[PDB]
């Protein structure tokens, strides 16, 4: 279950940085 | 054997274990071993009832605590907050569902319809058997083919109740219990356009032949051959088959 | 109590109030609502997908209520009486069953 | 019960949070 | 399996094999260098196994 969690971390880090970036 | 009768039309199969006994006639018909069996008494509809939910009564009970908890909601920021936990709260019980079903359809997707013999070898919850002192009881003494021998090997552990004297006898055992026999496919041709609530599971197992029964040695025989391959020539075979085994 | 490891939930818990605290401090709004709803979507998903296939296994696993049964089942470990009765028609039965059952 | 009695332990637990949060 | 059907599955020559393989659902089973002969012949089928 923690293949799912790699992805998800991974995804979690790129909707941060598009947060950083859109404001 | 005993020369008590002189000619047997009475259908019995050319084995060789009668052939180095008594002689026979050219088979005025053929034959092949089958499986009788009832047809799947299940699929219930949905004419009364239907099956929407899995534990119902439990199911009721979640359903009048959220419509309990929806009046709770309705009579008193935190809104929106409470309102999307019963939200996911029904998303986990849906998926629980979801999850349920998909276990249940897997289930009764992956079942076994017995429609070869070895499937009836295999099982023993299905209980089978043949015609006592019959041509099928004696095939299978000397079958050496390890299914058919394994098929033997349960009947005769079991032989107290799972020999018959009749085929009606074999009606009255197949609908009843959870019985299969093993007999002689014209009779389930016969049995099956008389009453169609049955089925024949499964192919000709072997071929065999209906001769007329004479004693051994005799030009009655040869004559008796030679008066079966002409009427057989003349068709009123076809007419009699035709005549009697329709309906 | 899922057959999966824990605490991911715990991680999706921990993670979820983090990015909501910074929506709340804060046209990227649907943008992070539709890819919050949509990772949320891909949870649920991987939890439903690994309850069905839990809920499978234990639904092939009957319980045992017959011989045959109880020989195509594995795990259940199973025995009698050596060198006297309830093993002799054991040692020389010949139907598939009872074969199997031997072995 | 099982499974849904602990939705069904839950489901109170979020009805006492949301009494205590709604005070 | 086969000799419970010995008298409906069993071929009685190399050439009813290879249609029976082509029209119904039929796998084949004989030695490979006939196999190896159709495979570069024909190239619907294939050899499975070793």
């Amino acid at each position: 279950v923690q293949n799912i969690g790699g992805i998800f971390i991974v995804l979690a880090a790129g909707l941060v940085l598009s947060v950083f970036v859109a404001v | 054997i005993d020369h008590k009768a002189d000619l047997a039309v009475a259908p019995l199969a050319i084995t060789y274990v009668r052939e180095k006994v008594i002689d026979f006639s050219k088979p005025f018909m053929t034959l092949g071993i089958s499986i009788l069996y009832r047809k799947p008494n299940g699929t219930n509809p949905g004419v009364f009832s239907f099956l929407n939910p899995l534990s119902p009564d439990i199911w009721m009970y979640v359903l009048l605590a959220y419509l309990g908890v929806s009046v709770v909601l309705f009579v008193i920021l935190s809104t929106r907050i409470v309102g999307g936990i019963w939200w996911f709260f029904t998303l986990i019980i849906i998926s629980s569902y979801t999850a349920n079903l998909a276990a249940f359809l897997t289930v009764e997707r992956m079942e076994s319809p017995i429609d070869s013999a070895d499937d009836l070898a295999k099982q023993t919850k299905i209980e089978y058997g043949a015609v006592e002192d019959g041509a099928t009881m004696t095939f299978f003494k000397k079958s050496k083919i390890s299914t058919y021998d394994k098929m033997w090997a349960f009947m005769s552990s079991r032989r107290q109740s799972v020999l018959v004297k009749s085929n009606e006898e074999g009606i009255q055992r197949v609908l009843t219990s959870d019985y299969a026999f093993l007999m002689e496919s014209t009779t389930i041709e016969f049995v099956t356009q008389r009453n169609c609530n049955l089925t024949q599971i499964g192919g000709l197992i072997d071929s065999k032949g209906y001769g007329v029964g004479t004693p051994m040695g005799s030009p009655y025989r040869d004559k008796i051959t030679i008066a079966i391959l002409q009427l057989q020539e003349e068709g009123k075979l076809h007419m009699m088959k035709e005549k009697w085994w329709r309906g």
